[PDB]
């Protein structure tokens, strides 16, 4: 119980997550193993991962680069779980998730695909395109291999789907701030979301989609949210530094030192 | 859901969680439109003096000389822009505009599909943006010419292998921001529910007219419909009023390209994997790990990497058969309708018409009533024959 | 000869002796054909089931609003082959059957009656030979591979000025020598009789649809209706059925080039000179010396340098009225039925519109009924008012 | 009366007569004037002359050349008009013919066409492009002016034809050897027609069409017409000859001299 742990320390502190989000392999496996253990050693709380797909029609350019570069360098779905297995050999507690698009994970059978997962040590998975009303089989297959299901909880939620998203989930809510898809380039009032997912018993709730700056977090926080994952934000310091590897993770140091300090 | 998202096995409602409610919205304004008289007055004005339906169904009686077939060909290619797609985009225009949408969302690989969108959006005054991969824009110049003259803004999708795949994601991502105030207008049948139901039920007059046609002709049903299948709309169009008649056969053509053994082909229902993608569960051109991939063919229409749901199902119970024709076997049915027929064929057709023509060619004593659907007009593949 | 040869002051037969029984053969063929239902049944099977007759009468209620003009257009735009041109070429081929002949002789400029004459004999099993002009063949190479997908003999004329004119010489040279197994198909309203009474006829069926239509949804015959005048067959077809209602206008629209005043014109009936040609005694683009010249245009199907002799008769009693329209002013009336109504029209057609759009526009509070004849389709012309 | 003297005195001398043809101003205004003194010289009997026209259509391959070269030179039909002035000016008694094409002599009124031909010592006129059916105004004109019309007796007339032709030409009636256009490129039995057309009292006969050879006008004297016209073979010597205008006129006598020695 990867999350829970984190969360009831998180709560001892009066604290919200930090959680940066980047793709796997980007922009080659050593430099992306040397990001990961950056983005730990400057503060992050857990880390959101994504595999590269063909087609993720939820990302907006930044991510949709991010995909690019990690297929250049030829990174495969079997190297990244083998990324994933020495991620977890070098940090015990830190909870993991990976966003996923779903002919991934039925490629090779629903089942298998979450037993993998169990395999290398990953807490959550969250599938960009399955709604609560398919997400059937890929729930039961989690819970039977202790892989909590991520759900999305839009600002367009109806009590019906509110009560659905509390019993089904549990990690963390994947709380939206926007309509739209993945992108630091545009931002995104969401308390009354939050009060009705309390009272459901719903998993903490981690705002996702536009946060970029430190008064963003500061502001989840406040809002009753138990954390922030932000991705373009994260991504788009690999790319401006593409030809100073060294600039790059003494750039990512700074940023996300900034991001967790306003959590507090 | 009014209505089963699902035929058997396959389809779905693969979206992420903000498009949901927009879907529900879409079907329930459907079941609506449908049990109102006055708006299936105003679609059949439309079709009608518009359009130019019905379309006609002619006998090819010199390309059956000698054999013992006889072979009518559905007209779609007289339609109102020279294809089938037509009817579809004025359905779905019409919804748009029962919903209170102002603007349409399209895709489009060899360019047909957003021709169709653009010139119904121009009719019933509704802002059309057009989502093209940048390959297929550099390699559509008169159709991308077309639209924009219709006053539709067109945009190249760079991303990905930068072609029809990348266009459909493109789409989804811009609706999932817009769908407030538009309506994505899907280009076959295919996509999340209920978009292989309503393309196939605003694509039914084309099996319906053919059923009265052929009974007041020849007083009887046919022995089969062939059709080609890129995406599944005009084949599912075709068979749907003839589902209940069990003696009538129905046949659907994938491209084989190359050949099936080279791996170079546009046949994902027969040859393919089932995967999910695209809003839906079923049949697809993927790698190994699972990574969506091209269809490839002679002709650029029939390059939708996936097929429609309610065909895949058709196929598994054995209601329907489907097989798969190559580019020089496309080629030379295209070839013989010129010369004997006075016709020219679009190349996707072709390859239906090849399919009949085989089964003429195999077995000339046979007895056999036949109806290909000449989805479109072949003006089009002019210069791609003539190199 | 059993029929009147003139209109008028207008028409003749002015051939060489040598071709006079052929005139005369094709005459009485072209009268008992008309008396016989068997023939009359055969026609109309073609018309429908092949061609796809009736074609729509559309109202166009975009391009109007803010006016007191109902506008409607009738669809020949539909029709097989994309053009009018259709209609009359399967009526011929089925005369020069009923005469026992197996070959026809075609005259083309921009392409459009060479492409017909090409299906028809397809159709029909006949030997098709095409004459067209060595610079119009350099011009227009997406036609001349048409006609020989269509199996038809395409031959480059060099002489003269090597365009339409001079393809005209070579058909009636080649049928002063063969006339015995070969019928000339003669592709307008023009040349020597029967010719502009047999075109008319196998277009009249136009007009008839348009009155039945017109009776049906507004209960009143228009005010007017307006067609281009190239050569004179689309337009009498239109005229025709409503010469005896004189209540209806009769407007044909001659191309006006880069303004008469230039003399850079294809508009021989208003600004030309009366003279003898083609079998023929008509208003014609000549020089002062009485050498035949060149028509100009942005259309390339508007060149036919003469006039069908039944126009210069109505135009002389004052039954129906021909003005021009400029190529800019065409343009205009093209770009703005792509973008108000979902239609590309041919250059040809933009005519006809451009001159309603006037009528229009410039009187906009005058109660007004019209109908212009869309004779064809635009996508012909797409790169042209591209560049 | 040119034609009915010639005829006259070649019957004495028991003579056909020998007819060739030439477009004026080919190849220029000049060597034109020269080619047809040349031609008369050479002993041809009678003369059958074209006015450059823009679309010969009854006019094959060699003489649609003749046409072009005339127009390469700028010859008009006025400047033709006074070519035959002059060539009257210089030969008094031969009988000189105009082929033309109908436009050219409606274009500036029928009867006016016909008062210039008069005025400039024409003696007929054949429209290549007005049957029997359409004569009525060309005839009249002719008439009044004291021109003879001509008219074209084809190989597939009928009793009432031949009738119409006898009735109304004057000078000699053009008899066609073949159906088809001019061309000395296909050669082209007439003993009925001849036989028919001296039974109403008619012109007598000149054929044309495919002559080229000296058997070729024996046969038309045997077979009981008064003469021959031969046009393409004479124009392809004018042809071959463009580069060497000296060679042209030699090679024009010999070919005339030995068509003329047939006729005997
Ligand atoms: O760039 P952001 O900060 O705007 C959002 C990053 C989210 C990463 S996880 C995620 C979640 C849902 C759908 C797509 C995704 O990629
Ligand atoms: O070249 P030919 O010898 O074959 C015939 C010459 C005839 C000159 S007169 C003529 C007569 C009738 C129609 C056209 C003509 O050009
Ligand atoms: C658009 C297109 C197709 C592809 O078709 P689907 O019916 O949706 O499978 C086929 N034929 C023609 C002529 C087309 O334009
Ligand atoms: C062939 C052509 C014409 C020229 O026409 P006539 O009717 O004979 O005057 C006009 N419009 C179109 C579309 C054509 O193709
Ligand atoms: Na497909
Ligand atoms: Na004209």
């Amino acid at each position: 119980e990867r999350y829970e742990n984190l969360f009831a320390q998180l709560n001892d502190r009066r604290e919200g997550a930090f959680v940066p989000f980047v793709t796997l392999g980007d922009p080659g496996i050593e430099q992306s193993l040397k990001i990961i253990d950056t983005l730990i050693d400057a503060g992050a709380d857990a880390l959101e991962l994504g595999v590269p797909f063909s087609d993720p029609l939820a990302d907006g350019p930044t991510i949709q680069n991010a995909n690019l570069r990690a297929f250049a360098a030829g990174v495969t779905p079997a190297q990244c779980f083998e990324m994933l297995a020495l991620i977890r050999e070098k940090h015990p507690t830190i909870p993991i998730g990976l966003l996923m698009y779903a002919n991934l994970v039925f490629n090779n059978g629903i089942d298998a695909f979450y037993a993998r997962c169990e395999q290398v040590g990953v807490d959550s998975v969250l599938v960009a395109d399955v709604p609560v009303e398919e997400s059937a089989p890929f729930r039961q297959a989690a819970l039977r291999h202790n892989i909590a299901p991520i759900f999305i909880c839009p600002p367009n939620a109806d009590d019906d789907l509110l009560r659905q998203v509390a019993s089904y989930g549990r990690g963390y809510t994947y709380l939206l701030s926007r309509s739209g898809v993945t992108g630091a380039e545009n931002r995104g009032p969401l308390h009354h979301l939050i009060e009705k997912l309390k009272e459901y018993h719903a998993a903490p709730a981690l705002q996702g989609f536009g946060i970029s700056s430190p008064e963003q977090v500061s502001a989840a926080v406040r809002a009753g949210a138990a954390g922030a994952i932000s991705g373009s934000a994260i991504v788009k310091i690999i790319e401006k530094n593409l030809a100073s590897p060294k600039q790059m993770l003494a750039e990512l140091r700074s940023f996300v030192s900034a991001m967790k300090a306003a959590s507090r | 859901t009014l209505l089963n998202p699902y035929f058997g096995e396959f389809g779905g409602m693969y979206v992420p969680q903000i498009l949901m409610p927009a879907l529900n919205q879409l079907e329930e304004a459907f079941v609506r439109a449908q049990k109102d008289p006055e708006f299936q007055a105003q679609f059949a004005d439309l079709l009608k003096n518009y359009a130019g339906r019905p379309t006609a169904l002619t006998k090819c009686q010199n390309i059956t000389a000698g054999t013992r077939t006889t072979l009518y060909l559905k007209r779609e290619d007289l339609l109102h822009g020279g294809a089938h797609k037509t009817n579809q985009v004025l359905g779905q225009a019409l919804l748009a505009k029962r919903m209170g949408k102002s603007e349409i969302i399209a895709e489009t690989g060899a360019g047909q599909h957003g021709v169709a969108s653009a010139l119904a959006s121009a009719l019933l005054g509704l802002k059309c943006r057009i989502y093209m991969g940048a390959k297929d824009v550099e390699r559509q110049s008169p159709n991308v010419f077309r639209m924009r003259l219709m006053g539709a803004e067109v945009i190249p999708v760079h991303s990905g292998s930068a072609t029809l795949k990348d266009a459909c994601n493109e789409a989804l991502r811009d609706w999932s921001g817009s769908y407030e105030t538009a309506h994505y207008m899907l280009g076959t049948a295919a996509g999340p529910h209920p978009y292989p139901t309503i393309v196939r039920e605003f694509q039914r007059m084309i099996g319906e007219e053919t059923k009265a046609q052929i009974l007041d002709k020849e007083g009887r049903l046919p022995d089969a419909v062939i059709a080609c299948v890129g995406g599944g709309s005009n084949a599912i169009g075709m068979f749907a009023d003839f589902i209940n008649d069990t003696s009538v056969g129905l046949i659907g053509v994938e491209p084989g390209g190359h050949g099936i053994e080279t791996g170079e082909h546009g046949a994902p229902l027969k040859h393919g994997r089932v995967g999910i993608y695209f809003g839906m569960k079923a049949p697809m051109m993927q790698t190994a790990d699972g990574q969506i991939e091209e269809s490839y063919s002679i002709s650029a229409g029939l390059d939708f990497p996936s097929v429609g749901p309610q065909h895949a199902y058709l196929n598994s119970i054995g209601r329907a058969d489907y097989v798969s024709i190559t580019d020089d076997e496309a080629l030379e049915a295209f070839k013989t309708l010129c010369r004997h027929e006075g016709i020219i064929p679009a190349l996707e057709s072709s390859h239906a018409l090849a399919h009949a023509l085989k089964m003429m060619r195999e077995q000339p004593e046979k007895e056999q009533l036949l109806v290909v659907n000449l989805s479109g007009r072949g003006d089009k593949d002019i210069f791609t024959v003539h190199d």
